[PDB]
Formats: structure tokens, C-alpha cells, sequence
């Protein structure tokens, strides 16, 4: 608690949640790619219907 | 051991607020039906029974029975204390004097019935904090007698609302000017602060700043939902400047008739977007005063700033946002009024905002949002009040208000007293010298 | 017979919607015609 | 938990009916006997709007039908959804009138309403809270016009404030089918515009036109016909049975959207109607939708919009679609036809989103519109109107056995004050 | 992403038209069937500039088909490729106009306008932000000229900034398909100077020369006549579907085309057509096309570049080139043949290249050529008017639907004030 | 700390920011995805990772030369925001670009580049590239210019303005948009460079020897220019000067910002074998009119002062016998005004060699940057074909109908006149 301002606040608290930032991000990127994959079979299931 | 109690009413109401306790649930690790899966977080809008059962504190009612059914047979089925999740007899119909006079009369004492069961498990209250609309009968008329009960009932708590405005370009409803003008002489005196929030700034927020094209209402009530999650996290996580919402309203606002703040949510990216800039302190502040991200289509640089209040969430340092205020402030462009040099606040919390499954925003190290009071909102009353009086002229649509026993002169009443009110912000945007 | 009516002006729903369904690895498995 | 209670009169307003019957047992899965043979929860916990429970499992319908004629009696009977009415509540006479508005108003009409009365309080005694009264009738026919006439005179005694939506069908525009369809509609209308809260209008070759032009179908007999109006007619009744994020029962859909308590005349229409040769040609999205829901070949009434200015206009959708950009669209709608919208009314077009589409289609949506296109059929049939009664022609079937002529002037100038009416606030 | 939709008029245009759907459905890769077949991503690119989407895959040609004839209507459907136009755009009626360019214009003419345009106004909202207007017709044919005359006086009114062309059909200076051409060409050329952005002039007679020694084909059938004018129609609106490193649109050519806006009249080309017994030699390389655009036989119209002179020539290239290749082998042009150069121009040459080729060929060109002598090919038509117009030869057809020869002179006059402005212009 | 901003508006700025994004990458060590495989702060804006979005506002008004440059490899590098699309074309027209397609997306861009002048803090200048060709780069950047001077102004405008060759070019109503562009220049731009690639067409096959050069190869050696005078600041150097310290030793008077620049060492591989680089030899072969990117001849422009940026392996004393050759050699021009007239830009860093590009790993990359009287030749052949076409009033009139007016071109002369004159009584 006061190393923090020289020290682990930066470096080993900012640098690590940006790690955290950069990885859990992948997964949004990830899921809404799948989300994404959901519309497009729909509209297989939407054409087949219509067909 | 301080708590704040929510009340949803409408249908606009009621899905903002299915957004609004998706988002507590998931910002406390609660499941969907009440129990934690394995602190005093929970105790501002959860209350703790004798099993790991969180009951939520806010009552969800509606003249409506079927869009109160869906979360009432929904995924939070067990979450809602089915007393609680009261339902309406007959729908308001778009009509402020059904809300008002006929059909939501037969609710008021239910309603208020389950405020007074709520309020007594409380200990340490702090105000009320209300979720309706303008447009239909019960998000206008109903939650008007709702201002009118608890002004009388409780007095000294300290009530918000997080109002959706009528549209000035796009509309859904013929005759709702007519609602969003009767409902005005009360949320002017017996309400405390009214926050705007207009279909106006999600129809293109959620298109220019997020990627996905063709957005719908479940993204329009999520933004509306990281809002009150935002302001809320002062009273419920720890920070290192906190603004409890006593703390939030004397500063805010100048006078007992202006209390209605604009809005903005700045850190609203995409996750594909989000990696390709770093998000500073100095950024998400510079772009928060931007006119293309406010959350009431009013352009701000016809009216002055009166007192801004902004509170950031996660990892913030106090000099950084020191350094953006006054940055942001030296610019001549967001101009202030003279009479309050200050006109700003900080306020910080340590916890970083959640994201939803399925949600377009992406996740950040830090979330600023910014509550402003501008007499730019005056011109918000300026293409609804010639939206008003060119359907009046000729009485128009005013026998079926006439015909539930509401009086002929209540619409002139109401129609003087936003006169009145739009002549406060000529009065406060003159300079003294 | 999956319709009421083969053959309307308007529509008939000839496919059983029961086998209309798509899901999410992390999410439930709900069908299309009926939807919330 | 509200409910609307149908009922039905006359030859058309039997045969329109028995479609709508068959048209909503499909999308609530109900075979032709009352079992549910559905799929979804979200079918079942509205079956109270336009159904009623018996002894487990059969679901029996709440409609009446009174028919002064027993020869299309046994034809609904027959039919394929025929047994699903419980009998007792069919309603019949002897003897038919004739085409007579008078006759089925005053002489035989009077014989048979005091049993259609006491089935309609027998049934609204048993709902839980009324929401509406629904009638299908037509205006050409003593049978469908006099005995509905008679119905809704009374009607209103006891339900004062419930609303009525009722499908009419208005007489032709170019080809007639009956000489006396002049007498039958004039004292309907007057008798149509003081004690219904709202009703449509049914042009018979609009739906020929419709058949021709836009489907496209070689052999299209009655039941193509009553199968595309009761598709409208589901699509007024769907927001008060299905979910969404902007909803619009009855009670909505009427009370905001008629300026004026006498103007309650509306153009009905369903959005999407696609040809056999056309049909992997187009997309199915919103833009391309409404193209096809305000254009004047897609109407369910002869008379274009061209001639007149929207006053109010509904439309309700079904299905998930964003309706952001419905928004965006139709107000584009607005930007680009501003003249034939008043402007007095700002704000003209409504929205209502259901979350569920009828089954199979990927997204629907149904056309209401208030107009005073309207005044080219109103102002058209008093001229017919006062063409027939000023030679003193087919009168004495009318004044012989019911009425004076008094009462066939009074209908004139209430018509005529309708005349009136309409013209002052086309331009206001 | 910007975008064009055809208008194509009478049995001239309806026949030139499909056989550029065609082509245009070869070099995006689409079946009669509407579904995408290309084996890259350039054939979709921007497909909204000629193919609009529906389900399945399935591109529409946005193009009405107007027309007063069901026999022609019949034709274009029943081809191999007629499946995948939409038939709620084959607007058509039974009364024939006769060659009579009067009865495409006024009696069935002016009767089924209204629901050609609705069907415009249907391709107008759909897409987005369209470009302009294509219409194929011919001069001297009665519904091909005269319908598609009022469509670009209808039209024009309607989308004025959106740049509408014509691949007008000019009519022959030889042999002659009716008796009629001298008066329908006359009266619509006095609208189209003054309705169309740029007018294509084509003649038949040029264009059987292409098939005459250019490909010096035996017995060339309409098939690849039609073929031929599609190449240029393809390859000028290349700058808007794929990519191009000299990227000039419709909208980069019209205004270095035009000069004064009433001289629009410029005879297309394409440029590398050759035979069987020469694609064993011919080298596909820059100056070698070069050689086979300033051709004074290359031309679509006849009106030899000889008889007039080159006010701002175009020519629109496709395929892998250098850009250092073109400029030299275009101004060496110029610095040679000088005198049809008109000096008040220094540069008049557009070099408008497009990077991928038409499939199945590697080094492509589309020269449209701006010559002046256009007007003599409008001073033989002019003459072959007043020749039987003074005599009052069969107008009684024209008169008797109110077309009286009062606007024949007009027609008359304005053409030759067009020759006039061609000639002062050289 | 002492970081540009690279706006790249119309097709040749983009086209030029690609070859140029190219090697920028190569000497700030940066993968298209932006991360490493500071000298790029002057460019490649810090975002949170290892990521570096690139200091540039890419601004095209036709949607298809901006979307291979979107869809490219440097999909991750270009971000979007940055990466500003259009829809409609200028037409190649000055009048389309500034006022019709002007305002429409001027505003868009202004904050576009002020969103990351908030991350530029102690930014030096504005590295904008565009041609003479066409309202894309010679119309809306013209609008660009004076709303960037209005807001920023102090910051350099430093501007790559392509120019038009003396006889080749891609328009006709390329002497308009040019003769405009030009004197909208004078009243806001700081020290606008010129580059006119005619002898950059004749460079190509004798210092390079690519024979049938395309476009990427001029770009290519266009973006080493902006390279090796930025360099000094990116980099470091015994001499390396700053772009004021360029700006304000170069420019004499406020209307004389028009100077012309060249590579020295643009010797390809083949002759890098034979070749002898040192330091003292290449700017004396630099000097010699047959490389100047310029075409008009620096032999008789005098030169009123002369920037020398030296790059690679250079040795003071070895750039001083450079100054001394130079200045014995008296038949090469000289100001009588400034006895030296000289700018010695020492650095370090050697030149980057570009993936196939055919410029040599040659140890040094000596430029230079001489302001010369010579500029006026190349005003007046333009001033010149400009008065062909205006005489008699050509092709005016899809300027004057699209938001401009005549009196535009008439006083384009006089601020020309002024410009020529500027440039010959010095
Ligand atoms: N934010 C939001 N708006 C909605 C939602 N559903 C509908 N709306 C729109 O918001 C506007 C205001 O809604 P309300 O005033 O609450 O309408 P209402 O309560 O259903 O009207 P009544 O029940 O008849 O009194 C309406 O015109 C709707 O079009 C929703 O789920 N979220
Ligand atoms: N691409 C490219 N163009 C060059 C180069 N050198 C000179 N130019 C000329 O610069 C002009 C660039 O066009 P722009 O400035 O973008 O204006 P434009 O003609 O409207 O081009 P578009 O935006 O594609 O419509 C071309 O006409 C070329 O003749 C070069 O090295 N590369
Ligand atoms: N669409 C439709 N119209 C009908 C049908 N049966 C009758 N009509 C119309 O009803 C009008 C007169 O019918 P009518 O004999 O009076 O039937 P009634 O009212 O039951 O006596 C005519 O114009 C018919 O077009 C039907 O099955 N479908
Ligand atoms: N490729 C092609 N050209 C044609 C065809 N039919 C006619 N033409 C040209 O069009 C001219 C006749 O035009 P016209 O009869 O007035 O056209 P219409 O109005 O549609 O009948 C002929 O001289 C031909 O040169 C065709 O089927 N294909
Ligand atoms: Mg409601
Ligand atoms: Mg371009």
C-alpha cells in the first residue's frame, strides 16, 4: 500500500489486468462469433421453410 | 447497511429493468433464481433470507398481465417474490386518464401496500429510484399518482427516475404528447431528480460507436442499464472518493425546479473495436462531452453546462482525471455558466464494470459516466410543445381524455406550467454582472 | 397434417417447427417459430 | 386474462368467420375436434382471449352464430372445423328474410334476438374480465346488416364502455351483388357510427384485385378470399396473446388512434403476399415489407389512398425484427409521402411488435389505416343512394312492412353529415 | 457500391439487354438460377451496381423490362438465362406500335409509362444510392425508340442527378430494317440530346464490320451482334463493381465526355476483339490494343473519325497493365495523329484502367470513342428525313395520334442545330 | 514526442500511404497486426497491447480505392475510425470534392483528425498527400486545408501535392482541378513539397530499370521521400533537423513553399555491384535535372536555397567536400542572395529495403530538397492548357452546375499570375 506508487500498483496491478483485458476479450470475440453463426443457420431454417 | 429501493412500472418500464437486475445479478454472483454459488454488496438491492435465497428489492408492476407474464414465467421465475411481481387487471391503453382516474385507481392500494411491507425491512434507506415512461397510460399516468402517493406517505426520501422521453423525430405512439405533458406537473414537485433518457441516443450510439447494425429494445435497456448500475456503485462497492445519492442530488442540481440532468456512457465499444486504442482517463473523458454520445437528442452547444456530476468505475487514478477536467475545461467549445466556476465532481470506484452474455459493449479497465445538467434540455420541451399545441388547437384525441372523467382545463394547466418551466432556463442562461 | 390449409394465399407451415431449433455451446436449446 | 368475444351474422359473416375459426386453430394448435395438439407454452396462456375451456382437453369456441337463413347454417357445421362450435350455441331461423335491412331489423329480427341476447350474457357472465365485443357481418344483406344491426343496438345498453371491433363488409365499388345493396348499407352506416367504438371495411373486389395483381392465383374461390381477411383479422387481435417489447391490444389500437368519436372507418391489410412465380425473387425484411404495406395495391379496400390523407394509421408487426429501423423506415415513409399525410397530426404512423410470427412466416404485419380516401365510397353511395330513394324504387319491401321514409331521410343526413365531416378535417 | 439499373425498351433493347445480363452474369459468376458461382470475392464485390440480393443467393438483374409486345417478352424469358429476371419488372402490353415511333409514345406508349415508371420508382428505393440508368433501343424501331424516348423524358425528371444513359441503336447508313427510321430517329434524337447524359450511337452496318474482318465470322446471327455491344457495356461500368487502379466511373467519364452539355453522342468500342485465326498470334499486351482502338474500323457507329475530329476520346482498359505502359502508348496517339486531336484540347485522352480482366481474357479495353463526325451520321439521317418529310410521305399514322408535322421540324431543326454544334466544334 | 499526422485523401494519397505504411512498418519494427515482430511515435499512435495504430486519416469519397486498403494485410494495422469511407465520387472535378461531396464528409474527417491530434500532444506537422487530378484530392482537400488551418494552422501543412505531367494524363479537366487546387494552396499550406512523377516515369528505367513501371513502384519510392525527411525526427543523427528546421531555412518568402525533392542513391541491384557510394558523389549526381521528380528543369531554375537530407552511413567531413564540389562546379545554379544556401541532414539510420521493391540495399539514402525558380515552367504549361479550354468556355459548365462559379477560374489565373511571379523576379 505504498509501494503501489512506484511500483506493483503499476506494472504487476495495471499490466496484469490489462493481461486480463487482452485474453477475456478473446472469448467476446469468440462468443459473439458464435452468435453470429446462429443468425446464418437461421436463415438456412428460414429458407428451407420458405423453400 | 444502506439500501435503495426500486419501483418499475410499465412496459417500458418493466424490460429496462429485466436489463437493470440481469446486470445486479450478474455483478454479485447471483444466479437466476436467488442463490449464491458456492460481504454486504448484496444489501442495496438484495435482501438475505434464511436460506441463500436473495429476494430483489424493487416491485414490478404493470396494468398489462402480458408482459408481466414473461417475467413471471421466465428465467427469474424463482428470483421475484411472485407477491412482489404484481400484474395489472386491465391494460391503460394509452391514456393518461385511464392511468390516472379509472382503471390504475384499483392498484394504488395494492401497490402501495407492498412499498410499506418493503420499507419497514428496510434500516438504513436512502430514496426511491423509479423506472417508467412518457408515452402509454400506466408509464405516465399511473406512475403519477404513484408521485402523488409517496410524496405524502414518506415526504423527506429522496426519489429518482430514469424517464424515456417521447422522440422528437421517430415516435411509436399517436398520443403521446399528450401523456408526456399531463405528466409534468408531477415530475416537477414531487420528483426529487428525473433523469432523460431518449430513443435517441442508443438509434445511433449502438450503430456508430458499436458495430452491430439493426439494434433492438434488449440493446436499448442494456446501456440503460450500466447507467443506474454506474450511479449506484458509490452506495454499494468501496472506492476512493464515494458519492453516496444524497451526496448525488444537492450538487447536481441548481434549483427545486431543475432537475433534469442529461446523460452519457462513454466506454460503449465493441469487442472487436475496443483493442485497437487504449482507453486513458483523458480519452473517455474528452470523448464523453461530445455531442454525438449524449443520451437525449439535444444538441449541448446551444445551451451552458450548470453543474456536471461524473463518476468512474474501476481502475481510475485520481490525477488523471484531475488532468482531463481541467483539459476539458480550458477548451472553449463546452462552455459553462457563470455563475457556478466549479461545476464538476469526481467520483471513483475500484470495481470494473461486467459485460452480459451476448452483450455488444466490451469490457474495460476503466468506466466514466457523465451526468450533466445543461439548459440545453430546454429546447427538449421546444419540438414537444409545438408537437402539443398543433394537435390541441382543434381538439384532437381529447374525448376519450374527457370521457374517463379527466377535466377539459387539466390540459391547459399542465400546458402553462412547462410554459413556466421553459421560461426558468431563459431566466438561469443569463449572465449577472 | 403439419398446417391447417395446403396450399393458402397467405402461408402453410409444412415443416413440423418442433425440429426447428438451434442453440449456443453456453446457452439452451429453443425453437425458432416460438420465440421470446 | 382479458378476453374478446366473437359472433357472428348473415351468409358473410358466417363464411368469414368459419375461416377465422380455422385460421387461429392452426396458429394456437387446435385440431377439428378441441384438443391441443400444439407445441409451445406460450400458446396455451392466452387460449382464454379467443377460446374457452369444457371437460379436459376441448377447447370450444365462444362465438355465437345467429343466421335468420338454416341453408348456410349447416354449411359451417359441415365443414372441416365444424364440430369444434358447441351446438346449443348455434342460433337460427325458420325462415330467411329476403335482403331487407328492415326485415331483419324489426319483424323477424325481433323474434330471435332475445335468444342471441341471452347467449352472449350467458357466455360474458362466465369470462373473467371483458375486454371487447367482435362482430363479422355484411352491409349488402338483410341476414348479415339488419340482424347485426339489431345486435349491436342493444349492445351497447349493457356494455357501455367495452369496446367493439367489427369487420364489415362493405358493398361493392364496381360490380354489385344485390339491387337493393344501396337501402342495406345507408341504414347501416347510420346506424354503424354512433354505437361502434371501430370497424373495417371490406371491399369485395379490393381482395379480387389482391388476387389477380398480387398473388396471382387462376381459380381463387371464397375460401382463398376468407382465408386473406382473417389473416387480418389475426392480426389485430395478436398483441393482447403474444408478448413483445411494444404491444397494442384492442383497447390500444383503437382510443389512440381515432381523432374524433364518429371517424372510426379503417383500411385493413396484411403486409406480407407473395405470388407463386415470385417467391424466391424477394427477401424478406422490413424495407422491402413496407413497399409492400402502404402501396395501393396491397389494400383490403378498392379505394386508393391517393385521393385522400392518412389521419392515423397502425401497424402492427410479429416476429423478431429490430425495430429500430422499422422506426428509421417508416419514418422515411413519412419524409417521402408528406402529402398524403395531415399535418395536423404529426405523428401519424403507430408501431406494435409481437415477439412470436404466425407459424412458418419469418417476420408478418398487419395494415390499419384511418383515411379520407374513404369519402370516395361514402359519397359514392349516398349518390346511389339518393338515385334509388328519390324515384320512390324498392321502397315498399321497406316502408310496406317496416319504417317510414323518415327514417330513410334521417340516414341520409347523418350520411351526409359524415359528408361533411370528413371534407372539414381533410384540410383543417 | 454505387449503382445502375436497365431500362430496356422495344425488341432491339430487350434482345441487347439480356445478352448483356448475360455477359454480366459470366463475369460475376451467377446461374439462371440466381445462385453464386464465382470462384473468388471480385465477382460479388459490388454487386448491388447490377445484381440486387435475395434469398437463397439469388440476384436479381434490377432492370425492368418495358415493352408493348408479349412476343419479344416471350424471347428474353424463355432464354437461358431469362429465369433469373424478376416478372414483376416485365411490364409489357399486346398492342404493337408498327415501327410507328408515334404509337410506342402516345397511344400504348403514354398508356403503360405510368406502370414502367412505378416499377423504376420499385428499383429506385430499393437500392441505396444509386448511379444512374442504362437503356437499350434502337432509333427507328417504333416501340424500341419511342417508348424508351419517353421513358428518358420521364425518367430524367424523376432522378436528374443520377447520369442515364442510352446505347441507342443510331440507324443504318446503308440498307435500311423498315421504312420508318428516317422520322423515328429524327424525333427522338431531338430528345436525346436533350434527355440522356451520354447516348451510345450504335450502327448495325459498323458492327456486322467487326464480324465483317474483325473476327471475320461466316455467318454472324444476332447472337454475338448483341454479344458485341454487351463487351462495352460491360467493361464502362467496370470502375464500379471491380477494383481498378485508374478507377473512372460513369461519373469520372461523363464529365470528360461532355464538353457542351448538348454533344453526348459518342460511338462505343471495345478493343481487344479479334478472330480464331489471329488470337494465335495476337500478343495481349498494352500497345498492341492500342493498335485495335484508334482503328478507324473498330467503331460500333458507323461515322468514320476521318470525316470529323477527336474532341475528348475515352477509352476504359481491363486487365494487369502498366500504368507507364498506357500513358505512353495514349499520348503517342495524340503526338502522332494530330490532326483529328482538336489542339484546344492539349490532352484529350481518358486512361481509365481496371485490374482484373473480363474472365476469359486477359488484356481488355472499352474505347468509347469521342470523335466529332457523329453529326455527319446525323446529317444522313437529317437528309433522309426532309427527303420524305417535305413530301409528306406516311405521316397521316403520326398526325392522326396528334403528332403532326409541326414537330417533325423541330425534331429536324434541333438535330441539326446538333450538327451544327458538332461542326463549329472541330 | 515529435509526432505527424499522414492524412491520405483521394486515390494517390492512399496509394502513396500504402507504399508508405509499407516501409514504415519495416523501420518501427511492426507487423500488420500492429504488434512487434520510440520511433514510432512520430507515427503508429500507442494503443494499450503491443498494437500501433498508424498516425493517418484515411479519407476517400469513392467507396472502392479505400476498401482493398480496409480488406488488405494492414486490416488490423488501418483502423477504421481512421480508415473514413465514401460514396459518392468527385468525378474527378474540384467543384464535387469541395462543395458536393465536401461538407458532407468534412465534418466526419475534422474530428477524425482531431481525435488523434488529442493523443498528438507536441505533434510537428501534417503529412497530407494529394493530386492535382481531382476533387477527392485536389477538391476536398482543399476544404481539408483551410479547416485545418483555421483549427491547428501553427502545425506544418506540409503537403505532398502530386502534380500533373507536363503532356501525360488520366483527365481532360485535369488543368482545372490543378490550376484551382494550386492557388487555394498558396493561402493554406506550410511548406507543400511537389511531386509531378514525369521524371519519375523516366527514373524508373534508368536508375531502377524497371522497364513498364506500374503506379506501386512510384508510390514506393514516393514514401521513401517522406521517409528520409521525417527520419531526423523519428531517429536520431549528428545533424538531424526538425521539420520547422526545415521549413524555416528552406522557405524564403510566405509564397515560395513550392520546392522540388528527389532521391539520390536510386540505384537498383544491378547496378549496385558497380557502383562506388560515397557520401560526396551522390548528392553531386543528385543535383543533375534528369533525376529531379519535378520534371521542370532545375538547370535554369536558380537555386534559391537547398535542403540536404542526409541519411545512412554519412560522415561530416565527407558531406562537407559535398558542399565544396557543389559550389566550385559554378555552371550549376545559384541565388545571388544566399552564398551557401545549404541544409546538411545527418543521419544515422540506413535506408529500409522493401519486400521486392527494387530499390538496393544501398548503405546510404542522401536526398535533397532545393527550392528553385524552375517551378515556375511547370506553372505556366499548366497555366497554359488551362487558358486553352477556358478561351472558349470548355467543360465549365459541370464545374459551375456542381457548387462552383465562373469567376473562380478567372481569379485561379490572377492567383496564378501572382505565383509565376513570385518565382521569376527573385
Ligand atoms: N425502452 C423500452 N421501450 C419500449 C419497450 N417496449 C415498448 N417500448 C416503447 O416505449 C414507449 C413507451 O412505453 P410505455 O409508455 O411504457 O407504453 P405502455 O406502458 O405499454 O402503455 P400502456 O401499458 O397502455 O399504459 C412505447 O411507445 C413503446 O413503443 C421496451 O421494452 N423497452
Ligand atoms: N494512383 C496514383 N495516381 C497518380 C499517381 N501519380 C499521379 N497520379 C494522378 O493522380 C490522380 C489521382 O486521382 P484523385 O486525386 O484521387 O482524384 P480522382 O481522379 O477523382 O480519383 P478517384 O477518387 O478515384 O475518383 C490520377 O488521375 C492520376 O492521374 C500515382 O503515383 N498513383
Ligand atoms: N368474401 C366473401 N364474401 C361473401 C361470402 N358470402 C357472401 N359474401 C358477400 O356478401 C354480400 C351479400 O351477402 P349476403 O347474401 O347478404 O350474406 P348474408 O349477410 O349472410 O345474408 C355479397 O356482396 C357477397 O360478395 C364469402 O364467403 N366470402
Ligand atoms: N442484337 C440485336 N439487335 C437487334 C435485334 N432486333 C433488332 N435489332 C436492331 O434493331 C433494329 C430494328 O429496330 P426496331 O424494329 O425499330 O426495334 P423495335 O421498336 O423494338 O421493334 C434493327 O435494324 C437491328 O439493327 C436483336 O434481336 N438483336
Ligand atoms: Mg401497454
Ligand atoms: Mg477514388
Amino acid at each position: 500500500q505504498f509501494r503501489e506508487r512506484c511500483q506493483e500498483l503499476r506494472a504487476e496491478l495495471f499490466c496484469i489486468h490489462q493481461k486480463a483485458v487482452c485474453e477475456e476479450r478473446k472469448a467476446q470475440i469468440a462468443f459473439n462469433e458464435e452468435l453470429k453463426r446462429q443468425k446464418v443457420v437461421e436463415e438456412q431454417m428460414f429458407s428451407k421453410l420458405w423453400e | 447497511m444502506r439500501e435503495c429501493i426500486s419501483v418499475h412500472v410499465g412496459q417500458a418500464g418493466v424490460q429496462i429493468g429485466n436489463a437493470c437486475w440481469e446486470l445486479y445479478c450478474l455483478e454479485h454472483g447471483i444466479q437466476p433464481d436467488g442463490q449464491m454459488p458456492s460481504d454486504d454488496s448484496f444489501n442495496t438491492f438484495f435482501s438475505e433470507t434464511g436460506a441463500g435465497k436473495h429476494v430483489p428489492r424493487a416491485v414490478f408492476v404493470d396494468l398489462e398481465p402480458t408482459v408481466i407474464d414473461e417475467v413471471r414465467t421466465g428465467t427469474y421465475r424463482q428470483l421475484f417474490h411472485p407477491e412482489q411481481l404484481i400484474t395489472g387487471k386491465e391494460d391503460a391503453a394509452n391514456n393518461y386518464a385511464r392511468g390516472h382516474y379509472t382503471i390504475g385507481k384499483e392498484l394504488i392500494d395494492l401497490v402501495l401496500d407492498r412499498i410499506r411491507k418493503l420499507a419497514d425491512q428496510c434500516t438504513g434507506l436512502q430514496g426511491f429510484l423509479i423506472f417508467h415512461s412518457f408515452g402509454g397510460g400506466t408509464g405516465s399516468g399511473f406512475t403519477s399518482l404513484l408521485m402523488e402517493r409517496l410524496s405524502v406517505d414518506y415526504g423527506k426520501k429522496s426519489k429518482l427516475e430514469f424517464s424515456i422521453y417521447p422522440a422528437p423525430q421517430v415516435s411509436t405512439a399517436v398520443v403521446e404528447p399528450y401523456n408526456s405533458i399531463l405528466t409534468t406537473h408531477t415530475t416537477l414537485e414531487h420528483s426529487d431528480c428525473a433523469f432523460m433518457v431518449d430513443n435517441e441516443a442508443i438509434y445511433d450510439i449502438c450503430r456508430r460507436n458499436l458495430d452491430i447494425e439493426r439494434p433492438t429494445y434488449t440493446n436499448l435497456n442494456r446501456l440503460i442499464g450500466q447507467i443506474v448500475s454506474s450511479i449506484t456503485a458509490s452506495l454499494r462497492f468501496d472506492g476512493a472518493l464515494n458519492v453516496d445519492l444524497t451526496e448525488f442530488q444537492t450538487n447536481l442540481v441548481p434549483y427545486p425546479r431543475i432537475h433534469f440532468p442529461l446523460a452519457t456512457y462513454a466506454p460503449v465499444i465493441s469487442a472487436e473495436k475496443a483493442y485497437h486504442e487504449q482507453l486513458s482517463v483523458a480519452e473517455i473523458t474528452n470523448a464523453c462531452f461530445e455531442p454525438a454520445n449524449q443520451m437525449v437528442k439535444c444538441d449541448p452547444r446551444h445551451g451552458k453546462y450548470m453543474a456536471c456530476c461524473l463518476l468512474y468505475r474501476g481502475d481510475v487514478v485520481p490525477k488523471d482525471v484531475n488532468a482531463a477536467i481541467a483539459t476539458i475545461k480550458t477548451k472553449r467549445t463546452i462552455q459553462f455558466v457563470d455563475w457556478c466556476p466549479t461545476g464538476f465532481k469526481v467520483g471513483i470506484n475500484y470495481q470494473p464494470p461486467t459485460v452480459v452474455p451476448g452483450g455488444d459493449l466490451a469490457k474495460v479497465q476503466r468506466a466514466v459516466c457523465m451526468l450533466s445538467n445543461t439548459t440545453a434540455i430546454a429546447e427538449a420541451w421546444a419540438r414537444l410543445d409545438h408537437k402539443f399545441d398543433l394537435m390541441y388547437a382543434k381538439r384532437a384525441f381529447v374525448h376519450w381524455y374527457v370521457g374517463e372523467g379527466m377535466e377539459e382545463g387539466e390540459f391547459s394547466e399542465a400546458r402553462e406550467d412547462m410554459a413556466a418551466l421553459e421560461k426558468d432556463y431563459e431566466e438561469v442562461g443569463m449572465d449577472s454582472v | 397434417p403439419p398446417c391447417v390449409n395446403p396450399g393458402n394465399p397467405v402461408f402453410s407451415c409444412m415443416l413440423d417447427p418442433k425440429t426447428l431449433h438451434t442453440t449456443t455451446s453456453l446457452s439452451k436449446p429453443k425453437m425458432i417459430m416460438y420465440k421470446t | 386474462m382479458r378476453e374478446i368475444v366473437h359472433l357472428q351474422a348473415g351468409q358473410c359473416g358466417n363464411q368469414i368467420g368459419a375461416k377465422f375459426w380455422e385460421v387461429i386453430s392452426d396458429e394456437h394448435g387446435i385440431d377439428p375436434t378441441g384438443t391441443y395438439h400444439g407445441d409451445s407454452d406460450l400458446q396455451l396462456e392466452r387460449i382464454n382471449v379467443y377460446y374457452n375451456e369444457a371437460t379436459g382437453g376441448k377447447y370450444v369456441p365462444r362465438a355465437v352464430l345467429v343466421d335468420l337463413e338454416p341453408g348456410t347454417m349447416d354449411s359451417v357445421r359441415s365443414g372441416p372445423f365444424g364440430q369444434i362450435f358447441r351446438p346449443d350455441n348455434f342460433v337460427f331461423g325458420q325462415s330467411g328474410a329476403g335482403n331487407n335491412w328492415a326485415k331483419g331489423h324489426y319483424t323477424e329480427g325481433a323474434e330471435l334476438v332475445d335468444s342471441v341476447l341471452d347467449v352472449v350474457r350467458k357466455e360474458a357472465e362466465s369470462c373473467d374480465c371483458l375486454q371487447g365485443f367482435q362482430l363479422t357481418h355484411s352491409l349488402g344483406g338483410g341476414t348479415g346488416s339488419g340482424m347485426g344491426t339489431l345486435l349491436i343496438s342493444k349492445i351497447r345498453e349493457e356494455y357501455p364502455d367495452r369496446i367493439m371491433n367489427t369487420f364489415s363488409v362493405v358493398p361493392s365499388p364496381k360490380v354489385s351483388d344485390t339491387v337493393v345493396e344501396p337501402y342495406n348499407a345507408t341504414l347501416s352506416v347510420h346506424q354503424l357510427v354512433e354505437n361502434t367504438d371501430e370497424t373495417y371495411c371490406i371491399d369485395n373486389e379490393a381482395l379480387y384485385d389482391i388476387c389477380f395483381r398480387t398473388l396471382k392465383l387462376t381459380t381463387p374461390t371464397y375460401g382463398d378470399l376468407n382465408h386473406l381477411v382473417s389473416a387480418t383479422m389475426s392480426g389485430v387481435t395478436t398483441c393482447l396473446r403474444f408478448p413483445g417489447q411494444l404491444n397494442a391490444d384492442l383497447r390500444k389500437l383503437a382510443v389512440n388512434m381515432v381523432p374524433f368519436p364518429r371517424l372510426h372507418f379503417f383500411m385493413p391489410g396484411f403486409a406480407p403476399l407473395t405470388s407463386r412465380g415470385s417467391q424466391q425473387y424477394r427477401a424478406l425484411t422490413v424495407p422491402e415489407l413496407t413497399q409492400q404495406m402502404f402501396d395501393a395495391k396491397n389494400m383490403m379496400a378498392a379505394c386508393d389512398p391517393r385521393h385522400g390523407r392518412y389521419l392515423t394509421v397502425a401497424a402492427v408487426f410479429r416476429g423478431r425484427m429490430s425495430m429500430k429501423e422499422v422506426d428509421e423506415q417508416m419514418l422515411n415513409v413519412q419524409n417521402k409521402n408528406s402529402s398524403y399525410f395531415v399535418e395536423w397530426i404529426p405523428n401519424n404512423v403507430k408501431t406494435a411488435v409481437c415477439d412470436i410470427p404466425p407459424r412458418g412466416l419469418k417476420m408478418s404485419a398487419t395494415f390499419i389505416g384511418n383515411s379520407t380516401a374513404i369519402q370516395e365510397l361514402f359519397k359514392r353511395i349516398s349518390e346511389q343512394f339518393t338515385a334509388m330513394f328519390r324515384r320512390k324504387a324498392f321502397l315498399h319491401w321497406y316502408t310496406g312492412e317496416g319504417m317510414d321514409e323518415m327514417e330513410f331521410t334521417e340516414a341520409e343526413s347523418n350520411m351526409n353529415d359524415l359528408v361533411s365531416e370528413y371534407q372539414q378535417y381533410q384540410d383543417a
